[PDB]
């Protein structure tokens, strides 16, 4: 009948930077984000099982658990924290919803830990090793 | 409550952790 | 070597996010997004012209303020092809500021075109979108 | 000031577009 204008541009501003970015890495930042995306499914399985059990309505909650994840904070903390953030995306599809997807991002890409690069590298790269 | 998904979160990621710090 | 922890992850993120909305996407949402893509990918050969004959400083500026500008004014009357360009200009200022502070740069600029959209926006360009499915297929 | 000028040229890049699929 009548489309959420707003919608259909995010949809395709979101995959154009995505692709953007995609482009721009480096061979082994590749390597990375393929691993990043292994091991992220690998935690959203029990991930989506705790946030199940809280239902629940705001996106004050979720602010507070990624940064609580990134307190000295560890590989695991630091994709379990990414995957969380994607899962509240996948919920927050139209409207101001996408602004707080925006700002839950800033939060989680503003308190990572300083060493977080080379931290990455190495742990996800023993992420790639074993799944080729 | 909060907390409570809070510690349960960690608890993933360290398992998560585990597993590919001895790789 | 090591890598842009932050470069990555906003990747992921934004894929992720990317096929979310298009998943919950309505059917004749989702002919309006490919005729976006379109028409958008139309407008960029023009788009970037100018941009580029402006200069480097202006094809890829360190600010938010030239082009949210530019945003603003193409949105303030407008019709469905204002609209349009003003969406591909915030993507090709988004696929300059790919890494780091450029992020949240990229995020103001979002926010100027959704907020200044106008109230006609959803019935207008449903109908001129639909001009754009059909002369393409 | 660029930002007259490349609007200008903005608004009217996007006219001629919009122009091209109003009759479509």
């Amino acid at each position: 009948d009548d489309i959420d204008a707003s919608a259909v541009m995010a949809a395709y501003l979101a995959r154009e930077y995505a692709e953007a970015v995609e482009e721009q890495l480096t061979p082994r930042e590749r390597d990375a984000l393929e691993a990043l995306r292994v091991s992220g499914e690998e935690v959203r399985s029990p991930l989506l099982q705790e946030l199940s059990n809280a239902g629940e309505h705001n996106s004050h909650i979720p602010a507070a658990l990624v940064s609580a994840l990134l307190e000295p904070t560890s590989p695991g903390r630091m994709v379990t924290a990414v995957e969380l953030c994607a899962q509240m995306g996948r919920l927050w599809t139209r409207g101001r919803q996408l602004v707080d997807f925006m700002r839950l991002v800033y939060v989680l890409l503003d308190r990572l830990p300083p060493t977080a690069d080379e931290d990455l590298g190495a742990w996800l790269q023993a992420v790639a090793r074993v799944h080729g | 409550w909060a907390r409570e998904i809070g510690a349960q979160l960690r608890r993933m990621a360290d398992d998560l952790n585990a597993q590919y710090e001895r790789r």
